[PDB]
């Protein structure tokens, strides 16, 4: 809730105002001192001095009523364990749950994600260095094994990003990386690229949801312009709404590392554009399923190949996210924030290894392309 | 060598031209669906609303191509049309035995390897004719079948046509379809039709708008 | 079988003309083949391998 | 009482032809070529794959520069490639889409071809006036065309699928003479190295050599047992052989008048659509079915060599007349060049 | 989207976490 | 040479039995699947039945079905037709057309007396 950042520069600041006390009180005992947690002048000798608890921690709003004590005897210094340049300091007063949840879902997601990163370089490898399946159908899902190889790869970087940031920058102690990386612009060229790659896959999706719908409906279709449109659109479009989610969270909400989130509709500007898709996908799900029920129900069981047919075409469109659209943030706030998590990243975090089986490697003109490679290459 | 390198180079522009006008031909080549007519002419209403018939329906060009002018021996010709949509085999239902010859026909167009990914449209003139030849009493005399095939449950006559005539007509569909069915993997599909006058082309068009669906829906693996 | 008997006349003529040609012997013609593919044989560039220079295909 | 008379006097003529077919046969090819050596695993890759066509490419034939060839296609197209550059000279659009068979002229002034329109089109490459045209269209046929080939610049020879073939005369624009005889659909043709006699492949199991001086059916083989659908001379002129659909090549000469040679293992089951040979007659090309080319040895009848390659079925091959390339052109759109 | 969500959410915890670090790296003396 | 003889028939009265055969010489006879067609006078070129390469997969016309039998055997390189129950429609010219392809099950030999790959025919005539 309230940032590190913040912290540092209440804690400066507060370091300022003692330095300004410090070398500017009239002199009277105890030596005037600063022990880097509470300032400590001079007071009375033989008694428990008790200034206040210093008020740039966090839980200055739980306990405001608070107090340090430091034994100020007759010698100028407390008392000790042993010897020790270190006076007595009672901190019992001016003291202070998802670790193990977080980190779940995390390491569920990172081998999804990890997973999907090398079947689908070798599924765009399949799908590059065969000559015969070079259509307009594989291009486009192409250009989807790229947006999910992007995705993975940016994530990663991501993690990365987080892990030097809030892990190997607390147990190290430098903090003067750590708060000037959270001014520089490698953070929010990160983060920026994370909306960016996820926005794309969201929008290869939908682009290859509704190229599929033009297929199956539209009566005639010029077909090269139409595919430097569906690239157009799965990487242009999302590029023209992360740029307003930049400009206002560099405008508007810059510290932080543009992933606090702290204001809620900055977020709903990135988050709803994902939803339109979504939307739009379960709509084009709900028209292939229609046109497949319209097939088999004139070919003079259907259960098996209509279930086989759903469970094809769920992960090409990603219409599992529909299960958990309209509940979001502000909202799930128990652990339906919890399952939503764990289902929507694990199940994303997969998507792209089912459809680089879905759709190279159990796909039968790519295992007859593979057949014919091979008694080719005898 | 200079003379080498310009006449190269005008080679390559006469290679672009050449590439960008078989890229518009690629488009105009990819939207045309076309269609083998092969029935005893009776084209003259499907044109009009000698071999070939360049046609459209909402915005969707067909290409028929008539056969009148060849020879009987179709085992060498037949194998030209691979890249076609739909073959319309027309069926003069009743008049010598035409209509074992025309399941044979079929059966020849259905279980040629080079014919086994294309689909048949499949009209069948003359209903009327075979409504006043049931009624005189001559298909029990060459179906001997015909005389245990019920009328079947799924059946959709006309309202007032009668029963021997329908029992007739849903038999040969049913027989066709036994051909076209006892023999397949699923890629293609015999379409079944009863006319004559009214608008053919509109079961055409939404036949060859079922194979085309139903192509795109097979190579995404969801049929 | 009026138009048939025509093609059956016509087919008795050309077989009695087909029948009375000259005919050497295989052994001599197989031999005149094996002297011809061992005659032109240097001079063939699909089974001889033409190295990289002068044959205009080889990129 | 009459018809019967002939036609058994006519099976009689048919026996004494098989006994002098017989006693003039005193050693076959295949046993008297195991003294001479065997050609080895022969490999050859895609030299260009030149790729233009929006549809199947049913024909083909080399320039006599050995450069230059016509491809068409039932697209509808004729384009004529520049095989080294790989790229596009002329695309001639067809009148009828279904053709089925092209000839780039030996002079190289003219392209043929003819499909399922029943019309020998002509088109002409060196007109004064620019782009390409129709400088001729031939009509008396009442089939289709199967295979055309030019002479010489002034007439064309064409197979058709109404039992003839016919010598035409360009110039005038009506047949010369016609060749009748065959019972089957003519499927293809072959012009002696001479060009004064050309051999038939057809629907009846048998090939015909012909001769375009006085236009006759003078010789006839039936050693086949399916409809040929291929046929190239011998490049002397002597011998031909010639491929039909139960998947074998057969090796027939012209003056012993018998089958020299079989071609066939138990693997080849495809009936196979185009032979040729290589320029010293010793590489019989053979493109198949199964969408592969065998390469046999035209005398000792091993596969020699097997191309691989196209994704659909072949459908023509050609020689280049220096013997440098075989392109085969096939169903997938490509045609490519083998070396 | 979601792993936005988890990404604001994992950094608010962590940084809250890095704060609590920070002062108990500011209790110990040098800080 | 591509050459099939067939022998048999006469004049039988209706109602009897009749036998057809044909003996296929110049090919490999296990290869291709065999037909047979008949010509009534006064009509064309119609078929009455089918066998496969094996001899299993057989299939007759309906005009024929329990009457008519056939019987392919490679090892003679022949086929019969056994007539049982003659009718007055079977007084035909009989023809044993093959199919021009190895391994296929497709055939197009039912044409206007121009077939390369049929027999003479033997004419059966029904008379009293
Ligand atoms: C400490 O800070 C975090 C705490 C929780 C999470 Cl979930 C994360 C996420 C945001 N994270 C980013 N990169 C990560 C790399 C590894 C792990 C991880 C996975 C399994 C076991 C242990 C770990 C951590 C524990 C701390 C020491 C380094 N290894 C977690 C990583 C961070 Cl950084």
């Amino acid at each position: 809730t309230v940032s590190l950042w913040e912290t540092v520069q209440k804690w400066r600041e507060y370091r300022r105002q003692c330095q300004r006390s410090l070398t500017e009180d009239p002199p009277p005992f105890c030596n005037r001192t600063f022990d880097e947690y509470a300032c400590w002048p001079d007071g009375e000798p033989g008694s428990f001095v008790n200034v206040s608890c210093p008020w740039y921690l966090p839980w200055a709003s739980s306990v405001p009523q608070g107090h340090v004590y430091r034994f100020c005897t007759a010698e100028g210094l407390w008392l000790q364990k042993d010897n020790s340049s270190l006076p007595w300091r009672d901190l019992s007063e001016c003291e202070e749950s998802p670790e193990e949840q977080l980190l779940f879902l995390y390491i569920i997601y990172t081998v999804g994600y990890a997973l999907s990163f090398s079947a689908l370089v070798i599924a765009s490898a399949i799908l590059l260095g065969f000559r015969h399946l070079h259509c307009t159908r594989n291009y486009i899902h192409l250009n989807l094994f790229a947006s999910f190889i992007l995705r993975a790869l940016s994530v990663f970087i991501k993690d990365a990003a987080l892990k030097w940031m809030y892990s190997t920058a607390a147990q190290q102690h430098q903090w003067d990386g750590l708060l000037s990386y959270q001014d520089s612009l490698s953070c929010r060229l990160v983060f920026l690229l994370m909306q960016y790659c996820v926005a794309a896959n969201y929008y290869w999706l939908l682009v290859e949801g509704v190229y599929l719908y033009t297929l199956l409906a539209f009566s005639v279709f010029s077909e090269q312009w139409i595919f430097r449109l569906y690239v157009s659109i799965g990487w242009g479009v999302p590029l023209l709404f992360v740029v307003p989610w930049g400009i206002v969270k560099y405008l508007y909400e810059d510290e932080g590392c543009w992933t606090r989130n702290s204001n809620m509709n900055y977020w709903l500007i990135i988050r709803l554009p994902i939803l339109f898709a979504i939307g739009v996908n379960f709509l084009i799900f709900v028209r292939v399923i229609c046109i497949v029920v319209s097939k088999l129900k004139a070919n003079l069981d259907i259960k098996c190949r209509l279930a086989k047919s759903t469970l094809t075409l769920i992960p090409l469109l990603g219409t599992h996210e529909v299960i958990f659209a309209f509940v979001m943030d502000e909202h799930a706030r128990g652990t339906l924030r919890f399952i939503k998590l764990f289902t929507e990243l694990s199940f994303t975090s997969f998507q792209g290894l089912m459809v680089a089986i879905l759709y190279c490697f159990v796909n039968n003109e790519v295992q007859l392309e593979f057949r014919k490679s091979w008694e080719r290459w005898r | 060598t200079e003379d080498q390198r310009n006449e190269e180079k005008a080679q390559r522009e006469a290679n672009k031209k050449i590439e960008k006008q078989l890229q518009k031909d690629k488009q105009v080549y990819r939207a045309t669906h076309r269609l083998l007519l092969l029935g005893a002419s009776g084209k003259s209403t499907i044109v009009k609303q000698i071999f070939e018939t360049k046609f459209q329906v909402d915005k969707v060009n067909f290409h028929m191509f008539d056969v009148g002018g060849q020879r009987d021996e179709r085992r060498k010709w037949i194998q030209c049309f691979n890249d076609v949509t739909a073959i319309i085999f027309v069926v003069a239902s009743s008049s010598t035995n035409r209509l074992q010859e025309a399941l044979n026909l079929f059966k020849s167009i259905w279980n040629n390897r080079w014919l086994r990914t294309i689909s048949v449209i499949l009209f069948l003139n003359k209903q009327d004719l075979l409504a006043e030849k049931v009624l005189a009493g001559k298909i029990e005399d060459y179906f001997p079948e015909f005389a245990r095939y019920t009328t079947p449950e799924d059946a959709t006559p006309e309202p007032g046509e009668d029963p021997r005539v329908t029992r007739a007509k849903y038999f040969i569909r049913d027989e066709f379809l036994r051909i076209s069915t006892a023999s397949g993997d699923g890629r293609h599909y015999c379409y079944p039709h009863f006319t004559c006058d009214t608008e053919n082309i509109r079961r055409v068009f939404n036949d060859c708008r079922d194979i085309i669906q139903r192509m795109h829906l097979r190579q995404y693996e969801l049929l | 079988n009026t138009a048939s008997i025509a093609q059956a006349r016509k087919l008795v003529e050309q077989l009695k003309m087909e029948a009375n040609i000259d005919r050497i012997k295989v052994s001599k013609a197989a031999a005149d083949l094996m002297a011809y593919c061992e005659a032109h044989a240097k001079e063939d560039p699909l089974l001889t391998p033409v190295p990289a220079s002068e044959n205009p295909f080889r990129e | 009482s009459e018809l019967d008379q002939l036609r058994q006097e006519a099976e009689q003529l048919k026996n004494q032809i098989r006994d002098a077919r017989k006693a003039c046969a005193d050693a076959t090819l295949s046993q008297i070529t195991n003294n001479i050596d065997p050609v080895g695993r022969i490999q050859m890759r895609t030299r260009r794959t030149l790729r233009g066509h929006l549809a199947k490419i049913y024909a083909m034939h080399w320039g006599t520069d050995s450069r230059l060839l016509v491809s068409a296609s039932q697209d509808g197209k004729l384009i004529i490639w520049d095989s080294y550059t790989t790229n596009k000279v002329h695309a001639i659009p067809l009148r009828s889409s279904w053709v089925m068979t092209c000839a780039y002229a030996p002079s190289g002034n003219y392209v043929a071809c003819g499909g399922l329109d029943n019309i020998c089109s002509i088109y002409n490459l060196k007109t004064r006036e620019g782009n390409v045209r129709v400088s001729r269209e031939l009509a008396g046929h009442t089939g289709y065309l199967s295979c055309c080939r030019f002479l010489d610049d002034n007439q064309i020879v064409t197979s058709s699928g109404d039992t003839t073939c016919a010598l035409w005369d360009i110039e005038t624009g009506q047949q010369t003479t016609t060749f009748t005889g065959h019972t089957g659909d003519v499927m293809s043709l072959s012009l002696a190295p001479d060009t004064r006699l050309f051999v038939s492949g057809a629907c009846d199991a048998s090939a015909k050599l012909w001769d375009v001086r006085e236009g006759m059916c003078r010789q006839t083989f039936t050693g086949h047992e399916s409809d040929i659908n291929a046929i190239c001379f011998f490049p002397n002129g002597n011998a031909f052989a010639t491929g039909s659909d139960d998947a074998t090549c057969r090796l027939f000469d012209l003056r012993a008048d018998q089958e020299l040679m079989t071609y066939s293992h138990d693997n080849i089951i495809c009936g196979i659509t185009s032979v040729s040979f290589s320029k010293s007659g010793r590489l019989l090309l053979a493109g198949y079915d199964d969408f592969n080319c065998n390469v046999w040895d035209a005398l000792k009848a091993d596969r020699a060599g097997v191309l691989a390659g196209h994704d659909n079925r072949v459908s023509c091959l050609g020689v280049t007349d220096d013997g440098m390339a075989v392109a085969t052109g096939s169903w997938d759109s490509f045609l490519k060049i083998w070396n | 989207h979601a792993e936005g969500t988890f990404t604001s959410d994992v950094s608010s915890y962590l940084e809250g976490q890095a704060a609590k670090e920070f002062i108990a790296w500011l209790v110990k003396g040098r800080g | 040479q591509v050459q099939l003889q067939e022998s048999g028939g006469g004049l039988v009265q209706p109602g009897g039995s009749l036998r057809l055969s044909c003996a296929a010489s110049g090919f490999t006879f296990s290869n291709y699947k065999m037909n047979w067609v008949r010509q009534a006078p006064g009509k064309g070129l119609e078929w009455v039945s089918d066998i496969s390469q094996s001899g299993a997969s057989i299939s007759y016309t309906g005009s024929v079905k329990g009457r008519f039998t056939i019987s392919r055997d490679n090892a003679k390189n022949t086929l019969y037709l056994q007539m049982n129950s003659l009718k007055p429609e079977d007084t035909a010219v009989y023809y044993c057309a093959r199919c021009p392809a190895p391994f296929t099950r497709d055939c197009f030999d039912v044409t206007s007396t121009t077939y390369a790959y049929r027999g003479q025919g033997t004419q059966v005539t029904v008379s009293s």
